[PDB]
RNA sequence: CUUGAGUCUCGUAGAGGGGGGUAGAAUUCCAGGUGUAGCGGUGAAAUGCGUAGAGAUCUGGAGGAAUACCGGUGGCGAAGGCGGCCCCCUGGACGAAGACUGACGCUCAGGUGCGAAAGCGUGGGGAGCAAACAGGAUUAGAUACCCUGGUAGUCCACGCCGUAAACGAUGUCGACUUGGAGGUUGUGCCCUUGAGGCGUGGCUUCCGGAGCUAACGCGUUAAGUCGACCGCCUGGGGAGUACGGCCGCAAGGUUAAAACUCAAAUGAAUUGACGGGGGCCCGCACAAGCGGUGGAGCAUGUGGUUUAAUUCGAUGCAACGCGA
């Protein structure tokens, strides 16, 4: 479908198995996700994560990076979760709502 | 500049002065290459703008540049996707060549029935903090910073 | 009207709205402002900036009942918790804790069919 | 006769099965406290909900269904399948050491039973969910996707149905054939003993050798080397259809053709192409700059129109001060 309304769906599910379905002690700090955007092709998605702890780059780093690293674990996921044709390949992103 | 961000040449220091700015100014107003009448026009000016003054021209002018000297400007970028208008601070040797070139803009749109005339009183004018270089500059901070949301 | 200096704040994040409302320590709310309330729609009605917008509107209406002590207990995983937490923060209130409370059964309820989108 | 197959003894692990209790979250609803104008929903919207006071919040109650965490590249079961906890009844598997029986074995057409989900009959139940349906939208069109509702159904009891990509697309049983890394569950012996070391079984996951295979791949849980029995196949379509039988309340299942038509249909792997991809990375490509063109007059070329003729050619970048 159209590129932004999967964004959307992503966006909640993204969220609700990142609120929930997490191990990682490095994650944490109620990870909240802004938004997602994806190309006209689902393949890819780029995330948007905002962190609450202290916004220096020692834990928000360890957050993104364990993000990354997990990104694999939150593509099947999501891949079970949401029911579209490709599991798209994820990004995360810090976004900087502090400006 | 995608390879190899290129550095800057150096002007030769000012013939009569010695100022290397001064020569990065004459050589900003010159016009089709003509130098030596740029020259004129500037060592003119600056004897007229002394006068009025009681100071050396090359401070004088040093404290009119500085007064024309931005601190933040707007730039179009693109970073999210969108047409970023941020405002982001100003390098030294940029400020000084904005600032020279405001300057120059707004003498050449005077007029005065003169150019060394026109010259020396709108650097008379940023001197004072007041003129269309200096009406510019604040016009600039100002539409900077409006929009302080990206910051 | 009271004075009661030690209120709770639930945070009912929605994916598509943002309540805020302080209530006393017994369960007896005060006031109430939600992100839609505050002149949002569509988009808006869930963007971070107008769930900060709806807590100062919500503070701004329990400040005559004088509290700046507060718990938060957010509920609903939407974008708007950071906003309305920083917000109330800045608001010269005192936040000892913040508490994730989102209801989570165990197998309760069968739930919606995800959308084919 | 005891080596196959069984029996006994002592133990171990297990969502194996049937029945009955019970607990704690959550959804919904009902009644109150607080508290006021929104809530809900979408890519945006409306249908919907609320001034009779919703939503949000606390307390209490009712009811139904399912059991977060543990949870596992785990376990049990012939398969289908099985997930809170507790009791009762009950099936199988495995291990240690013996004792016992003495080929009692393997396979199996017909037959019998079990057999997800949907569906059917009778009665009960009904929170959530949700075919059909009713609206709201979107769209050329929407009888779809999205939204608000929502009946059967999903749940229970007793019968019926007997089909799934019921799959490991791999029949059951037995023997034999290099390795390595795990999981899980027993168990023996030894060390100062927990810890640890050296063994030895069951089940299970993943690499890989020989060998096999069209290749992909399989590889001691074989698709390797052999034996026993059973099921099944014979080009694609017609067609798992017709007819007949059998079964079923029905829906239909099962058994199962031929004429006719076509010269292919197919499996695996190979090289590229197509993105309204991903990027990496360059170029006055943009940016940072300076000077222009687009307006004016004229020069010149072209198109067009005109003319007896306005000779011919060059026509996106890469024709148009071009051949000249
Ligand atoms: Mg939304
Ligand atoms: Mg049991
Ligand atoms: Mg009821
Ligand atoms: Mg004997
Ligand atoms: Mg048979
Ligand atoms: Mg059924
Ligand atoms: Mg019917
Ligand atoms: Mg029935
Ligand atoms: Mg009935
Ligand atoms: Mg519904
Ligand atoms: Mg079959
Ligand atoms: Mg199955
Ligand atoms: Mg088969
Ligand atoms: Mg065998
Ligand atoms: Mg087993
Ligand atoms: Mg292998
Ligand atoms: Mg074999
Ligand atoms: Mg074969
Ligand atoms: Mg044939
Ligand atoms: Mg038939
Ligand atoms: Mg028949
Ligand atoms: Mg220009
Ligand atoms: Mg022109
Ligand atoms: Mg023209
Ligand atoms: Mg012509
Ligand atoms: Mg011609
Ligand atoms: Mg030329």
């Amino acid at each position: 479908g159209r590129p932004q309304r999967v964004a959307q769906e992503m966006q909640k599910e993204i969220a609700l198995i990142l609120q929930r379905e997490i191990k990682d002690p490095r994650l944490g700090m109620m990870t909240t996700v802004s938004g997602v955007e994806m190309s006209r092709d689902l393949a890819y998605a780029k995330v948007y994560v905002t962190f609450l702890n202290d916004k220096d780059e020692d834990a928000v780093k360890a957050g993104i990076k364990a993000l990354q690293e997990a990104s694999g674990f939150i593509r099947s996921l999501l891949g079970k979760a949401m029911r579209l044709r490709i599991v798209p390949e994820l990004t995360f992103f810090y976004d900087n709502s502090l400006v | 500049p995608r390879r190899r961000v290129i550095g800057q040449r150096k002007i030769l220091p000012d013939p009569k002065f010695g100022s290397e700015l001064l020569a990065k100014f004459v050589n900003i107003l010159m016009v089709d290459g003509k130098k030596s009448t740029a020259e004129s026009i500037v060592y003119s000016a600056l004897e007229t703008l002394a006068q009025r003054s009681g100071k050396s021209e090359l401070e004088a002018f040093e404290v009119a540049l500085e007064n024309v000297r931005p601190t933040v400007e707007v730039k179009s970028r693109r970073v999210g996707g969108s047409t970023y208008q941020v405002p982001v601070e100003v390098r030294p040797v940029r400020r000084n060549a904005l600032a020279m070139r405001w300057i120059v803009e707004a003498a050449r749109k005077r007029g005065d029935k003169s150019m060394a005339l026109r010259l020396a009183n709108e650097l008379s004018d940023a001197a004072e903090n007041k003129g269309t270089a200096v009406k510019k500059r604040e016009d600039v901070h100002r539409m900077a910073e409006a929009n302080k949301a990206f910051a | 009207r009271k004075q009661v200096s030690d209120g709770v704040a639930h945070i009912h994040a929605s994916f598509n709205n943002t309540i805020v409302t302080i209530t006393d320590r017994q369960g007896n709310a005060l006031g109430w402002a939600t992100a839609g309330g505050s002149g949002f729609r569509g988009s808006r009605k869930s963007t971070p900036f107008a769930a900060q917008v709806a807590a100062e509107r919500c503070a701004d209406a329990v400040k005559e009942y004088g509290i700046k002590n507060l718990e938060v207990m957010v509920k609903g995983p939407g974008p708007g918790r950071e906003s309305t937490i920083r917000a109330l923060n800045a608001a010269g209130f005192r936040i000892t804790n913040i508490t994730d409370v989102t209801p989570i059964p165990h197998n309760g309820c069968r739930p919606p069919k995800k959308r084919r989108v």
